[PDB]
RNA sequence: AUUAAUAA
RNA sequence: UAUUAAU
């Protein structure tokens, strides 16, 4: 009922490590196929980069 | 002992909310290439 | 008062 | 310490 996709900010700074570490952590986190997912096909491609 | 440093730690705060804030307003308007800050004095060298 | 630059 | 530049 509630998906997830991910925000842009140019205002946002933050060092890189942080998107890499949360590449591994959405794919511990969330479920994206089968019988239900959290996320926006976007979303899971942009993990998938990270 | 230390004025001339929190002072200057205190500007580099307000610049940056300086340009967060016009970062919203006008997007897409300056691009920042340089900040500086000495205490109570800022400078930018920025495009317009 | 505080940091520097020369002179001693 | 002496002078000066700055804050």
């Amino acid at each position: 009922q509630i998906i997830l996709d991910l925000k842009i900010d140019p205002g946002e700074r933050m060092d890189p490590a942080v998107r890499m570490v949360a590449g591994v952590v959405g794919h511990l986190l969330f479920t994206a196929g089968g019988r239900f997912t959290n996320l926006t096909q976007n979303m899971a491609r942009q993990l998938d980069i990270a | 002992n230390s004025t001339l440093i929190a002072n200057s730690m205190h500007n580099m705060a307000i610049g940056t909310l300086m340009q967060r804030e016009v970062g919203r307003e006008q997007p897409g308007v300056l691009t920042f290439l340089s900040e500086q800050y000495v205490g109570d004095d800022t400078l930018f060298y920025t495009k317009l």
